[PDB]
Formats: C-alpha cells, sequence, structure tokens
C-alpha cells in the first residue's frame, strides 16, 4: 500500500 | 469453527480492471508488509521488503525507496504478516488480494 503518515 | 476460505473455493473479487467477477481462489498465500520509522517523524507500516535499498530488528536504522523514486533513512520498527488470496479471474488473468476484497457464497 505505500502509504505514510505523522500519527 | 471460524469461517475460512481455502483453495478451490468459488468466490467474488475485484479484477485489476476495478470491477468485481466471480473468479476462483487458486491458493493462500502469505505477504509480509513492513513498519519504519521515518527521519522527518512519519512512519508507515505497509511497505514490501522489495522497497528497502531476514528483517532488520526494531530500531535499525534502514534506507527506504519510496513511491517518488526518492531514498529516505528510517528506523525499523517491525514486519507484519498478512494471509492473502490469489484468485483468477474467467480470462486467466490472476491476483493477489487480501480478505476484504474478497465475498463469499454460501455454497
Amino acid at each position: 500500500a505505500r502509504t505514510k503518515q505523522t500519527a | 469453527a471460524l469461517q475460512s476460505i481455502t483453495a478451490g473455493q468459488k468466490v467474488i473479487s475485484k479484477h485489476k480492471n476495478g470491477r468485481f467477477y466471480q473468479c476462483e481462489v487458486v491458493r493462500l498465500t502469505t505477504e509480509t508488509f513492513y513498519e519504519v520509522n521515518f527521519d522527518d517523524g512519519s512512519f508507515s507500516d505497509n511497505l514490501y521488503p522489495e522497497d528497502i535499498v531476514g528483517p532488520p530488528a526494531e530500531g535499525e536504522v534502514v534506507q527506504v525507496r519510496w513511491t517518488d523514486g526518492q531514498v529516505y533513512g528510517a528506523k525499523f520498527v517491525a514486519s507484519h504478516p498478512i494471509q492473502m488470496y490469489q484468485v483468477e479471474f474467467e480470462d486467466g488473468s490472476q491476483l493477489v488480494v487480501k480478505r476484504d476484497d474478497v465475498y463469499t457464497l454460501d455454497e
């Protein structure tokens, strides 16, 4: 899925 | 018992063309995703091993090839194996999909 995020 | 999908099962899934079609489960396969914390503070838990330029240890520094063709530095968190299903459609095309892209029949 190659997704990034700042959680 | 808990319901399960097995090889030979007649099911409904999404073709690469995006539409749904009846298809047959050819085999169960395990896909492994990697999780990393990027130096920039973000994180991804759905990279493939092929995106790192066995698995590294938690905290190990690694270089990740992102979707932009650029390389970013990160520290490895953990690997996530996920049960997936290889299905084949009428035209012979095949695809590896997750549980959520599969709709089972009563018989």
